[PDB]
């Protein structure tokens, strides 16, 4: 009656039909590391981080957008799964600038945490390191577009929640500038909610910009005002 | 079994290579089109699929997926969503002119084949995607569509029977990625050309959400000839996995660089010299041979003097066979420079979905620049080997893979010229 | 290559831009080909009509295409910044594409590059201090089987040499245009030896077939 | 030091031109590297005697 | 390599070398560093208050 | 036949693709709709 | 008033006690005497999304960008 058998490294569990490998892996506790997938949006696949060696397959496949046939076994802690994670994490940090002091996501990065816990240590790629000059999106949202890892999360957020359709990919190859083409100061509702979407330090708060770095500040429960929803 | 195979006349699948007797549906009827096709259509598409798998058609365009398995996936029972046939006609793998010849001298057999493919799987409309480089040949295709419509035999209620089938033509805008399997589909959709993810197949969700498929022009051309001719007459030319005729063309360094139909297997020295002039400077002048085009590793001299031209043979040679640029190159050119220009081409045309092809072609372009100038260490050439092991298959499409393979072939074969180049740079700086 | 607009008028909407009602009938044929429910698929043919009407597309052309196809303009800006046939910089009458990658460069395109350079004067990638000579070198086009090639506005030139460079450029100065086909004889893509192709007039439907 | 940059911080040259080494420098000095759970004991010979640490 | 005075440096004919990136207060094992940061009218990120407690400084 | 049977391509003007698409618009079955007229209606 | 710091007369201000179950939390809080406010655990809600549904035909779930 609508169940699917998978083995997470031997531990059997049941999967509803149509869902992903990733929701079942998060059901058993294993957080497969992700960059483009986010549960409030649709499923892109453009970050490639969620590769996992699924058995009897020479090719290692994504986990955010895989249909779940009956009777899997999912090897998360294998050899070439770790090798693919090392490779992808080495690819991300190539054209990313040395801005971790002047970033605003020092305590709250994603490249930093996942490159400690999953990446390599000795870097490579001696020369190169192109840079994309920033834009002026809005006076409420400070924007540096060199740190953009082109992950296509703000674009999906715009076209699927905001409905404004002002952010887009421009170019090919390495050169993909993400933003608005026409020098237009992007101003709409929920434009303050894009600084929490952007997983790397490429879209930060403008009025907050350089007052603290989030290990000093303590976090406290409270209830919203000014809206009747809270 | 043939002794390695060669061309026997009138066993050509299509005649009228260039400029022959006319260019007309009447000339198509004289060459063998619109002949007894309704009795083939009204027998049942299962018999057409049996005829094609009797011929055993290996899929073209340098992929390897056979047509019979694909169009047997296309036998889904018809729901409320229609079925579409997309005829891809770009020419990547620079060196090609594969179907430029076909769409310039014979669109009528393509019309025959798209009608056959539309009947053989429940398809309803066929979009034919031409490269944007081909305005004049596209207008020749439009004239041929006008002639086939003006005959009153395709469009609505084809072959006299109650079976409508419409064909449209969409131009390209200039890309390598629009030739691929699914970026084609979304380039038709008006969104910018970007491939989808594979485990949702095009035969389940395709052009906006319909079970469609994509055929190469050589498959469309060979398809009505197998229907109108006997079973496995096509299959008697070559081996058992791959079977039939293929365009082996030298677009490159020979005297009179040109195009020939041949069978599936051929001795390579007869192929190069006894059909297309001669090698520039003789057989011993060339440094190496690339088959396939640009998504294929190289083949050196001591391997190219003996290896026959089969798909299984080039699997045994760790390469992949494609079309029309089965060419040699001279010692007088530097293969490092040639492959570096090819990597520059790969950077200039690639979409930016996947991180690894993007950054890998970035590193390989800058590192092949530092190799042409020779400003590196041997750990760098083995690092280029390591990254070419890392990239391959970790993407969506095969452009990253086809950027991995030439680096692989260059490292597997032509180490000593790299070492001498770097030693001469050391002598230059010191 | 500066993928952000940065108006610089002779751009800066509204630049006055409008078509011909005959071209409007072309537009209705184009969005009558594609099925109802997915009107947004004809963006590239309508923008191709805009380029063929006015040789390079301004931003007001993109606003016009967006209002005709009733889409937000951002998809039109994506398709304009994505492909190759659409040059957002203003160009001249004739447009030179010197194609050189794998058979073309390896069959000595650099002689043709030198010939174009020291005949025209302006450097590669740039434009000219007049019209009709916007020169760019380009990647592969498909037509590979001959000498490295030149594309001008919907026409080809193969089997080149610097005297043919002088002839074709002086005749585009004069205005008389040569053929799209090959040169040095061999009137198509030909095996240019002793005619190793078919010679007999082919039979076709007459001889032995089966189940037909 | 060890050649395991996720435990010992790198040096200045790679620190001023890397990316992974700058990230490792930053988070290694802010958070401190994670240490797997468990209880260990060891003891060496201080000049007094058994200097033990648990 | 003696450790004494707790002095600051600056750029060659340039501005203050500090960015206020809070690493020294994140590592300061008696928390004697106190950094409150603001950007100025230019745009480069800088400080307001950079205090060393000489009592707590273990050096 | 060793004579170039083309040059039928040679007269192609820069409008002819849209001209042929224009003139061949008849016998067009209705390109089947789906609910709304557009993704945003 | 001399350096611009945040002093406090609160020794208990920087306590935290990370536990594993709500039952032992409430038991320890009632064992050690003071009052307590229990907020309940909220998991992320499981959803139903698919890439083919992002490529719909006559359903409005359409990606509209890629
Ligand atoms: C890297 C790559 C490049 C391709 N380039 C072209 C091309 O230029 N033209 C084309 O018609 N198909 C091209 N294709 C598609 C293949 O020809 C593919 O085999 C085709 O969709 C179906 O061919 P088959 O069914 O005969 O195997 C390309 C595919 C890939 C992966
Ligand atoms: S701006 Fe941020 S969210 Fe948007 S694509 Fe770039 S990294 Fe992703
Ligand atoms: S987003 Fe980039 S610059 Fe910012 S902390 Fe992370 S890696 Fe450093
Ligand atoms: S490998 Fe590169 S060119 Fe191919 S789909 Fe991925 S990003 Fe695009
Ligand atoms: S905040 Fe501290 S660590 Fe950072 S630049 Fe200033 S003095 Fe150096
Ligand atoms: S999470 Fe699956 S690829 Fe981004
Ligand atoms: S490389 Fe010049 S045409 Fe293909």
């Amino acid at each position: 009656s609508n169940l699917i058998e998978v083995f997470v490294d031997g531990q059997s569990v049941m999967v509803e039909p149509g869902t992903t490998v990733l929701q079942a892996c998060e059901k058993v506790g294993m957080q497969i590391p992700r960059f483009c997938y986010h549960e409030r949006l649709s499923v892109a696949g453009n970050c490639r981080m969620c590769l996992v060696e699924i058995e009897k397959a020479p090719k290692v496949v994504a986990a955010c957008a895989m249909p779940v046939m009956k009777g899997w076994n999912i090897l998360t802690n294998s050899e070439k799964t770790k090798k693919a994670r090392e490779g992808v994490m080495e690819f991300l940090l190539a054209n990313h600038p040395l801005d971790c002091p002047i970033c605003d996501q020092g305590g709250e990065c994603d490249l930093q945490d996942q490159s400690m816990m999953f990446g390599s240590d000795r870097s490579r790629f001696l020369e190169g390191k192109r840079a994309v000059e920033d834009k002026n999106i809005g006076p409420l949202v400070k924007t540096i577009m060199t740190r953009c890892i082109q992950c296509t999360r703000c674009i999906r957020f715009a076209s699927e929640i905001a409905g404004v359709d002002d952010l887009g990919t421009t170019g090919r190859g390495n050169d993909m500038q993400v933003g608005t083409y026409i020098e237009k100061m992007f101003m709409s509702e929920l434009s303050g909610n894009i600084i929490d979407i952007c997983p790397v330090g490429a879209l930060t708060s403008k009025p907050y910009a350089f007052t603290a770095r989030p290990w000093e500040t303590r976090k406290t429960e409270s209830i919203d005002v000014m809206d009747a929803v809270g | 079994k043939t002794s390695f195979g060669s061309l026997k006349d009138e066993d050509r699948i299509f005649t009228n290579l260039y400029g022959r007797h006319d260019w007309r549906l009447k000339g198509a009827q004289s060459r063998g089109d619109w002949y007894k096709t309704k009795e083939i259509l009204l027998k049942g598409p299962d018999w057409i699929l049996g005829e094609v798998k009797t011929s055993g058609l290996r899929g073209r365009g340098g992929a390897g997926f056979p047509t019979g398995l694909k169009w047997s996936f296309m036998n889904k029972p018809s729901d409320g969503r229609p079925k579409y046939l997309v005829v891809n006609a770009d020419e990547g793998e620079p060196g090609t002119c594969k179907d430029r010849e076909i769409i310039r001298h014979d669109p009528h057999k393509l019309v025959e084949g798209c009608l056959v493919g539309g009947r053989a799987m429940g398809a309803r409309a066929a979009y034919i995607y031409i490269r944007g480089e081909f305005y004049n040949e596209a207008s020749n295709l439009q004239v041929a569509i006008r002639e086939a419509y003006e005959a009153g035999l395709i469009g609505k209620n084809a072959c006299g029977s109650g079976y409508d089938f419409d064909v449209f033509v969409v131009r390209g805008a200039g890309a390598y990625i629009c030739g691929e399997e699914t970026a084609l589909i979304e380039s038709i959709e008006g969104k910018q050309g970007k491939p989808r993810l594979k485990p949702p197949f095009p035969a389940d969700v395709g052009v906006f959400g319909c079970p469609t498929t994509v055929a190469n022009v050589e498959t469309v051309a060979v398809s009505p000839t197998i229907c109108r001719r006997g079973g496995a007459w096509f299959a008697s030319f070559g081996r058992e996995r791959n079977s039939g005729t293929k365009l082996f063309n030298i677009s490159g360094h020979v005297n009179n660089p040109c195009t020939v139909e041949e069978e599936m297997s051929v001795p390579l020295k007869e192929l190069i010299e006894k059909h297309a002039g001669g090698v520039t400077g003789g057989w011993d002048n060339l440094l190496a041979v690339i088959p396939g085009g640009s998504s294929t590793p190289l083949i050196p001299k001591s391997v190219c003097e003996t290896v026959l031209m089969d798909f299984d043979a080039l699997i045994q040679a760790q390469t992949g066979l494609g079309t029309a640029a089965v060419i040699v190159m001279d010692r007088s050119t530097d293969i490092v420079k040639a492959i570096a220009r090819l990597i520059e081409f790969y950077k200039h045309e690639s979409c930016g979905q996947c991180t690894p092809c993007r950054e890998g072609v970035d590193w390989m372009n800058k590192v092949m620049a530092r190799f042409v100038r020779g400003d590196a260490r041997p750990a760098e050439i083995d690092s280029l080997w390591e990254i070419s092991k890392q990239i391959e298959g970790h993407t969506i499409c095969a452009l990253g893979d086809g950027a991995a393979w030439p680096v692989q072939g260059l490292i597997r074969h032509f180490r000593p010229e790299l070492e001498e180049r770097m030693q001469r740079f050391a002598q230059q700086h010191q | 290559a500066l993928f952000v607009h940065r108006d610089t008028p002779k751009n800066n909407p509204e630049t006055p831009f409008d078509f011909t009602p005959e071209n409007y009938k072309r537009i209705e044929a184009i969005v009558k080909n594609y099925p109802e429910g997915h009107k947004a698929a004809a963006v590239l043919p309508v923008l191709d009509l805009a380029q063929r009407q006015n040789g390079w597309l301004p931003i007001s052309a993109m606003n016009k295409v967006a209002e005709i196809l009733q889409v937000p303009p951002m998809r039109v800006y994506e398709v304009a910044t994505f492909y190759t046939m659409y040059n957002r910089k203003p160009v001249g009458k004739y447009h030179i594409q010197v194609c050189t990658t794998t058979p073309c460069m390896l069959r000595n395109s650099d002689s043709i590059l030198e010939a174009i350079q020291k005949k025209l004067g302006i450097k590669v990638g740039e434009t000219t201090p007049d019209k009709l000579f916007t020169l760019i070198e380009v990647e592969c086009l498909g037509a590979c089987v001959n000498a490295p090639m030149v594309q001008i506005n919907d026409n080809y030139y193969e089997d080149l040499t610097p005297k043919d460079i002088e002839e074709i450029i002086d005749e585009l100065k004069a205005g008389k245009i040569p053929k799209p086909g090959p040169r040095s004889g061999r009137f198509s893509c030909e095996p240019a030896g002793g005619l190793t192709s078919l010679t007999e007039p082919p039979k076709g439907p007459g001889f032995g077939v089966q189940a037909g | 030091k060890v050649d395991d940059a996720k435990v010992s911080p790198p040096k200045r040259a790679e620190m001023k031109t890397s990316m992974e080494s700058l990230i490792h420098h930053f988070k290694l000095y802010t958070e401190g590297y994670q240490v797997p759970p468990g209880a260990t004991y060891t003891a060496i010979e201080a000049p007094k005697g058994e200097f033990g640490v648990y | 390599r003696f450790r004494g005075e707790h002095a600051l440096r600056r750029y060659p004919s340039g501005e203050e070398r500090c960015i206020a990136c809070k690493l020294c207060e994140a590592v300061c094992p008696a928390q004697a560093i106190t950094i409150e940061a603001e950007p100025r009218a230019d745009g480069s990120r800088r400080t307001t208050r950079y205090d060393i407690d000489m009592t707590k400084c273990i050096y | 036949n060793t004579t170039y049977k083309n040059l039928q391509h040679h007269d192609y003007s820069t409008y002819t693709f849209l001209d042929l698409n224009l003139d061949l618009s008849k016998f067009r079955m209705p390109q089947p709709s789906s609910g709304r007229e557009s993704p945003r209606h | 008033p001399l350096m611009g710091w945040a002093s406090t007369a609160d020794p208990l201000s920087n306590l935290v006690l990370t536990f594993s179950t709500k039952e032992d939390a409430i038991a320890f809080a009632e064992k050690n005497g003071w009052s307590y406010d229990v907020e309940e655990r909220k998991v992320p809600k499981p959803k139903s999304k698919s890439y083919g549904a992002n490529f719909s035909w006559n359903k409005r779930t359409r990606v509209s960008t890629k």
